[PDB]
């Protein structure tokens, strides 16, 4: 997250790291959002790699003890089915990742709310990135869980030459772009975080921002958008 | 598009 400020402890307990094994270590490559106790709603593009995966839930600090840590395996990856590795622009950058053991619920680690299905914000509605992404274009992961407040552009703008063009789908929900603000590398796979009716829902899964940088000028970061699916989402669940 |  790009000009972002330093996450209260307890304020996203649905948010998790997911990290893979590097050596003798593990290294964060990116968010998540707990939605089941044994399901985590990340991004596809997330998963690509054959590497070795675990979901960390009830995590602040990357690199110190917080005392309120869940580490656990990822059992099984369900990608959504028209991902398209090579075309990340088309969408469906979804997969949910059921997890070796049911986490255990409390103060930091709670699931996080989805949207009704097809629900779609109003331009510059207020909602918040996080994640332990990149602090600035090309630098490096923040070591405390980052928030920035990233206010909704509707698909009219968005996909308007001027931003997004033809690249940004209506499956997607674009945020930001004020050039200060931004998810970046690391946070991808993560939440973006809308209020709504005094609730605060994961609209956002972050999917991809501008090759030429993370806080570019009408180049909002562009976040799968939840509510396109709900349906899926329960399918697979009822069905492993 | 660049995915982050
Ligand atoms: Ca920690």
């Amino acid at each position: 997250v790009v000009g972002g400020t330093e996450a209260q402890r307890n304020s996203w307990p649905s948010q998790i790291s997911l990290q893979y094994r590097s050596g003798s270590s593990w290294a964060h490559t990116c968010g998540g959002t707990l939605i089941r106790q044994n399901w985590v709603m990340t991004a596809a593009h997330c998963v690509d790699r054959e590497l070795t995966f675990r979901v960390v839930v009830g995590e602040h600090n990357l690199n110190q003890n917080n005392g309120t840590e869940q580490y656990v395996g990822v059992q099984k990856i369900v990608v959504h089915p028209y991902w398209n590795t090579d075309d990340v622009a088309a969408g469906y950058d979804i997969a949910l990742l059921r997890l070796a053991q049911s986490v255990t619920l409390n103060s930091y680690v709670q699931l996080g709310v989805l949207p009704r299905a097809g629900t779609i914000l109003a331009n510059n509605s207020p909602c918040y990135i996080t994640g332990w992404g990149l602090t600035r274009t090309n630098g490096q992961l923040a070591q405390t869980l980052q928030q920035a407040y990233l206010p909704t552009v509707d698909y009219a703008i968005c996909s308007s030459s001027s931003y997004w063009g033809s690249t940004v789908k209506n499956s997607m929900v674009c945020a930001g772009g004020d050039g200060v603000r931004s998810g970046c590398q690391g946070d991808s796979g993560g939440p973006l975080h809308c209020l709504v009716n005094g609730q605060y829902a994961v609209h956002g899964v972050t999917s991809f921002v501008s090759r030429l940088g993370c806080n570019v000028t009408r180049k909002p970061t562009v976040f799968t958008r939840v509510s396109a699916y709900i349906s899926w989402i329960n399918n697979v669940i009822a069905s492993n | 598009v660049e995915p982050x």
